[PDB]
């Protein structure tokens, strides 16, 4: 590519009501432009570094002006065209407490984020042009599995007893294509892959023939619709501002399974990874997690055409980098989501979240400072 | 009354607590066993002072210390040793785990859980004096307790009490010689602890100690056993003036008054002159000049570095024995004249002298010889500049490749720390280098 | 306190089993039939570390016997010291392994891994304060591969906290005789790379050179090879059960050791060792045990260091000793030999003593290394397996015990990660 290095986008959370009471307005976000963001201190006089000021490079950035809908738009639908185009994408999102994250992503059902959208542009994309019930299953991004009518019945099984216990992109392949669509959902906890998709009463890793690893024993569930895919996803949900303890990963497999029952089809994935943010234990795993992780990213970057050197990307250290060992090797692509607060209690949190996830990260320093 | 709380962290703390409890002991003349058979000799005086030792009704005196190591072999010893019988049984042993020279281990995880003992043990000693307080916390830089444990108490004992006196003996690493591959994260990172916390930090350096031994007190194979008795006698000689009586007696917050110019700048160095083995006790008159002179040679300081590299910001001589004024006058008048010696100008007077009159004890069993008289001078100086920078480049040298990081990462502390820790310590360089620059008409 | 319990499977493992607790109840003066006829207090002041307390004044070893099949039980529990041993802890089945790698973990193994879990977790739960596990075992074998592998993961998943050592044989590049041992060999490394805190690879290779140059034995066995093997392991946890000037533990040696996380394979060594119509010749110094320990003739591992670079070192000194003697000789070793030693790191020797030597000498020192030259033995055993896997040679035995192919593939590019991981700090940087 062209040094796309990560592509981050931002998202920057307006303020509550309750929030401006407590005078948490103190102009700790701000920006430069749409694609520099500007984090400064607040002016903590309590307690009795006066901007402090940092600049975060990215892609593009998001006030509170735009909405979830109105991120989606900007930003990630033309990444859903890209994977059903025919390649293959992985959305990270970051962020600390009021964030957003949890909103951006998931939001409601209205003001919809990033994940209903991808959803609900998809599933309404390939309506007349899906397999009314499950054929293939999306195993592998390069390996399938044809069902029998058993087996068609018992998965059809399974997407029934997760709904029941508890708008267009480019492809357009009408009575060619028979796409068979399968959606996915767990997390990666203590470095413990837990399947979340299978509803509220650890998964193992291992590599495909051209060792890509994938994980083993994921609970593919085909869908139909919408509604179908995002009422599996609310379910699966519960297994699991409010945020995350644990890195939550779900994914969608499109198989462009011609009419003739072609085995192995091009499989087009999209997965989005939720990350979260001194319960020590898991904290410690967070942040060794996150540390890896970091210097993955950091090596994804500093690797790019930039220098033309690969050195070692060290994404066999965790679970999370080793997963998506096929992100970080070619077999695909990934963008990021960062969400920020404007508040003053988060200020010191969004300031370290921005300098694990941005583009990249500067010092301006802001030299009015030094005041006495 | 005049009282100091002393604490020991870790095991150069519990070692060097030892070799001071022996010497105190030695000096009141009181057993293993906490009696003191003068007592009952004289019938009269408070020579079981308290500045180091609380009297109960049997006539017991138990020191006033309290230490941990979060390693019971080290304290154990203290237990069974032939001192058992004199500290009283709050010795707080609570290592089922040790923090394994980690930062990180000693102040966020393992160090939890025990902090509240050690503060509820520190509240039942200092509520026992009705009169003037002060810690003196021993611990080593580039450890476990030492490190992590000893910032998490500093913290507490800063808001519990607040203003009170907390001088600090702190053994810092060698610019060689080193018994650790992570010892420079757990030093780099107690800077933000004895820049916030600390009144007055006394650094000392193995290596430096060792040329002492090997040169003037002709030891060829030191041990710690060594090394701890000669830092035990610097802090016998730091706090003659509480206990007994002298000519000019110096308290403690007319010593830090007379050596600290700035809040940032309380980083002294220490010497002691007459170091002298048991032979070469003749041949050499030991006058109250050559002592002196003994001081400010390089050769003699207790830190590796050169105080000809920098100016001195201020000085106090601490006397002990037959010593007399006119003398002392006359040596500070010819280290005045001396061009080796540079004095930052904005310090015109520069020296603070005390006398005491009961000269220092020898340790049975020891290498120093007995003498009438004896000098500890304690000295603020910019040359302590390049204690630090070496220690910085070291850090750098592992922080550039992210080196043993993850074993932090792990146990809650946030990476970006590591990064704020450094800027402090650049922030003091340049407030040294700020402050030997000549003043400017 | 600090407890460590003690695991051990196949025929390897269980005779170097047997050695360690001989030399282990000498060190504490315990007798065979478990009672205590020592001199020194000291002896009793750390024994739980090892030892739990029988009724009857009586100490039993936290030794767990894994795959003791009945040609071993027979040698174990008929031996000297087979009566010290708690029979409730002989666990074992029949028809073991028989060198075959699936067998040992897939299909054999699950069905008895079961009881050895159980045994585990009631040892463990006894405990006043675990400090970690500690596993003997041998590779390119049968039992010890497989199952020494599966209870490695299991035991990590129940108790992740706690440190996973293991003291593990390699199969030596040419003093061989099995024929699949690249198999085994090449899936217990890519099982343990994840999986312990640190691995201590020995190699028959190196001990049976140690014996022939250094002692001048001239009819060496499994028993003097034990023997060196236990003296190293027993110098490692030394610190733990006696005091000394300057202490350590497991834990403080795994943070000075590994500087990244997969970088946690050591060179064992041990000091002094020659013969007894020698000794009288060699007055014991400092300088003796370091000019030893670094001496490329004497590592247990069967690579010369010299062909890489040190990431990092530890020597464990034990007896009377000054502290300026050993700061000057370690500081010497670091200067003198500068270009063995990585260059960004800028103090590559940790350093604990212990003021309790040996039972007959005055002065020992253990020996643990890290460095890059490690890469040469997987290597080897890296070659030897493709040289066998292009041609299928032996799959037939693997895949009919429900051994997928690629369970295979996978293991190697794990070992030559492994390998390249190393590969880049042999660079100057
Ligand atoms: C009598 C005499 O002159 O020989 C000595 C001896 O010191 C020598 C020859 C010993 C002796 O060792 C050997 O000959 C040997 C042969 C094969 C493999 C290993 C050793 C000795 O066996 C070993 C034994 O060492 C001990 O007692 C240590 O405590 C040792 N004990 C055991 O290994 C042990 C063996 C059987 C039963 C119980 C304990 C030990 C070492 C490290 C950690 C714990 C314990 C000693 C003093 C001797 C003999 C007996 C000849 C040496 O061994 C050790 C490990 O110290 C070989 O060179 C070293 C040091 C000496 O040169
Ligand atoms: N001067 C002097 N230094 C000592 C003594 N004992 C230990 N040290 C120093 O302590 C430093 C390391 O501290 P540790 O051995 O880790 O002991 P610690 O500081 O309590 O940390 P822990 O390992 O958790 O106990 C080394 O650099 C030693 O030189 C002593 O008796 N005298
Ligand atoms: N050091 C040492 N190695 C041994 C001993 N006995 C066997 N071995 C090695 O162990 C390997 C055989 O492994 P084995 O114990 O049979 O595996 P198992 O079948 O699972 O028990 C061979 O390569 C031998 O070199 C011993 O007493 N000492
Ligand atoms: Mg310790």
């Amino acid at each position: 590519d062209t040094s796309e290095k990560v592509k981050v986008y931002l998202r920057i959370r307006p303020f509550l009501t309750s929030e401006l009471d407590r005078q948490e307005d103190q102009g700790c976000v701000c920006i430069e432009n749409t694609e520099t963001l500007v984090l400064q201190a607040p002016k903590d006089s309590f307690a009795l570094v006066g901007q402090a000021t940092h600049k975060f490079t990215f892609s593009q950035i998001f006030g509170p002006e735009v909405g979830q809908v109105a991120f989606f738009n900007l930003t990630m639908k033309e990444m859903v065209k890209d994977v059903l185009k025919g390649q293959n994408w992985l959305i990270y999102t970051y962020g600390v407490t009021n964030s957003g994250k949890t909103y951006t992503i998931q939001g409601t059902s209205k003001d919809a984020g990033i994940l209903p959208q991808s959803l609900a542009l998809i599933f309404n994309s390939l309506q007349g042009q899906l397999h009314p019930t499950p054929d293939l299953k999306p195993l592998l991004s390069n390996e399938v599995i044809w069902l029998d009518s058993k087996q068609i019945r018992q998965e059809e099984m399974k997407k029934l007893s997760l709904l029941i216990g508890g708008d267009t992109v480019p492809v357009s392949v009408p009575a060619d294509i028979r796409f068979s669509v399968w959606i996915s959902f767990f997390e990666i906890y203590n470095e413990l892959l837990y399947d979340l998709l299978e509803p509220p009463s650890t998964l193992r890793l291992c590599e495909d023939q051209n060792g890509n690893p994938y994980v083993k024993d994921l609970n593919w569930i085909h869908v139909r619709d919408v509604e179908e895919a995002w009422k599996l996803l609310k379910v699966g949900r519960k297994n699991q501002q409010q945020s995350s303890r644990s890195h939550s990963i779900f994914s969608i497999r499109i198989l462009h399974l011609q009419g003739e029952g072609d085995i192995v089809p091009k499989i087009s994935e999209l997965s989005l990874c939720d990350l979260a943010g001194c319960r020590l234990k898991e904290a410690g795993n967070i942040n060794t997690s996150l540390h890896t992780l970091g210097r993955c990213i950091a090596a994804l970057r500093q690797n790019q055409q930039n220098r033309s050197k690969q050195n070692l990307i060290p994404f066999r250290d965790s679970k999370l980098t080793r997963v998506f060992q096929g992100f970080f090797t070619g077999r695909g692509r990934s963008c990021m989501i960062v969400n920020v607060n404007p508040c003053a209690s988060t200020y010191d949190e969004t300031l370290h979240a921005a300098k694990f996830s941005a583009l990249a990260s500067q010092l301006v320093h802001a030299p009015p400072v030094h005041l006495g | 009354m005049r009282e100091c709380i002393s604490i020991h962290v870790g095991q150069a703390g519990v070692q060097i607590g030892n070799a001071c409890w022996e010497l105190y002991c030695l000096e009141h003349g009181i057993q293993p066993d906490g009696q003191m058979p003068s007592d009952k000799t004289i019938g009269g005086g408070d020579d079981s002072f308290n500045t180091f030792f609380s009297e109960t009704g049997a006539g017991k005196h138990v020191p006033r210390a309290v230490f941990v190591d979060l390693e019971p072999t080290v304290i154990d010893e203290v237990r069974t040793g032939t001192y058992r019988q004199l500290f009283h049984p709050e010795q707080l042993i609570t290592g089922k785990e040790d923090a394994a020279n980690n930062y990180a281990r000693g102040h966020y995880t393992i160090g939890k859980e025990i902090i509240d003992l050690v503060l509820d043990r520190i509240r039942k000693l200092a509520d026992q004096c009705t009169g003037l307080q002060g810690f003196l916390v021993f611990h080593s830089f580039g450890g476990g307790t030492g490190s992590g444990f000893t910032s998490l108490l500093m913290e507490r004992l800063s808001v519990d009490y607040g203003k009170k006196s907390k001088l600090e003996f702190s053994i810092y690493p060698a610019p060689q010689v080193s018994t650790a591959v992570v010892e420079p994260y757990n030093s780099i990172l107690t800077t933000h602890t004895t820049l916030e916390h600390s009144d007055c930090a006394f650094m000392v350096d193995n290596e430096a100690i060792y040329d002492i031994c090997r040169r003037n007190l002709d030891i060829e194979r030191p041990t710690y056993t060594n090394l701890n008795r000669l830092i035990s006698q610097i802090v016998s000689s730091i706090t003659a003036s509480l206990r007994f009586d002298g000519a000019l007696n110096v308290d403690l917050t007319e010593f830090q008054t007379n050596l600290v110019p700035y809040p940032r700048i309380h980083f002294p160095l220490a010497t002691y002159a007459p170091v002298i083995s048991a032979e070469k006790a003749y041949h050499e008159q030991l006058s109250v000049a050559e002592i002196t002179n003994a001081c400010f040679e390089p050769a003699n300081q207790m830190v590796k570095c050169d105080p000809r590299h920098g100016k001195y910001m201020a000085c106090c001589l601490l006397y002990r024995g037959d010593v007399v004024p006119k003398d002392v006058n006359a040596a500070i008048a010819t280290i005045k004249t001396k061009r080796s010696i540079q004095f930052v100008d904005w310090c015109p007077t520069g020296f603070k002298v005390g006398i005491n009159y009961q000269p220092p004890t020898v340790v049975p069993g020891g290498d120093l010889a007995k003498v009438q008289r004896a000098v500890c001078m304690l000295s603020n100086t910019t040359a302590i500049a390049e204690a630090w920078a070496r220690l910085d480049h070291k850090f750098d040298l592992m922080y550039a490749k992210r080196a043993f990081v993850h074993w932090y990462v792990g146990e809650g502390m946030e990476e970006g720390e590591f990064s704020e820790a450094r800027e402090d310590m650049a922030a003091l360089e340049k407030d040294y280098e700020e402050v030997g620059v000549d003043s400017v008409e | 306190m600090r407890e460590i319990v003690h695991i051990q499977a196949g025929q390897c493992g269980n005779q170097i089993g047997a050695k360690f607790w001989e030399v282990i109840s000498d060190e504490h003066g315990i007798d065979p039939t478990g009672s205590y006829h020592g001199d020194s207090d000291l002896q009793l002041e750390r024994i739980n570390v090892y030892y739990n307390e029988a009724t009857g004044n009586k100490y039993v070893p936290r030794a767990i016997l894994v795959d003791l099949e009945p040609g071993t039980m027979d040698s174990v529990r008929s031996g000297p010291f087979g009566q010290i041993f708690r029979p409730d802890n002989f666990v074992f089945g029949q028809s073991g392994a028989g060198n075959n790698w699936a067998k040992g973990h897939y299909t054999e193994g699950a069905e008895l891994v079961d009881s050895v879990l159980d045994v585990v977790r009631k040892e463990s739960e006894s405990c006043d304060c675990l400090q970690g596990f500690q596993l003997t075992h041998s590779l390119g074998g049968g039992t010890g591969s497989g199952m020494g592998t599966l209870l490695i993961s299991k035991i990590r998943e129940e108790y992740p906290d706690r440190i996973m050592n293991t003291f593990s044989v390699m199969p030596s590049p040419k003093v061989s005789d099995t024929v699949v041992e690249p198999y085994n060999a090449t899936l217990s490394v890519h099982q343990l790379v994840e999986n312990t805190d640190e691995t201590y690879c020995i190699d028959n290779e190196a001990l049976y050179d140690i014996c022939f140059r250094t002692l001048k034995l001239t009819t060496p066995t499994y028993g003097d090879l034990n023997h060196l093997v236990s003296a190293t392991m027993s110098g490692v946890t030394t610190c733990l059960r006696f005091p000394g000037q300057l202490n350590a533990d497991l834990r403080k040696l795994a943070v000075n050791m590994v500087p990244f996380p997969r970088l946690h394979f050591f060179m064992p060594g041990f000091a002094p060792l020659t013969s007894r119509g020698s000794q009288q010749y060699r007055a014991l110094t400092v300088p003796e045990l370091t000019q030893q320990m670094f001496d490329s003739k004497n590592m247990m591992a069967a690579c010369d260091p010299r062909h890489g670079r040190y990431l990092t070192v530890a020597a464990i000194f034990r007896g009377r000793m000054s502290m300026k003697e050993v700061d000057e000789q370690m500081l010497n070793v670091q200067n003198k030999n500068s270009s063995y030693f990585v260059e960004w790191i800028p103090n590559n020797v940790k350093t604990a003593v212990c003021d309790i030597p040996p039972r007959g000498l005055k002065m020992s020192a253990t020996f643990i290394g890290n460095s890059t030259a490690i890469q040469e033995l997987f290597k080897r055993i890296s070659e030897q397996f493709t040289a066998m896997f292009r041609r299928k040679a032996f799959l037939h035995w693997y895949t009919g015990e429900g051994m997928d192919e690629m369970e295979f593939t996978e293991a190697e590019s794990n070992m030559n990660d492994l390998v390249s991981e190393y590969q880049q700090y042999q660079d100057a940087t």
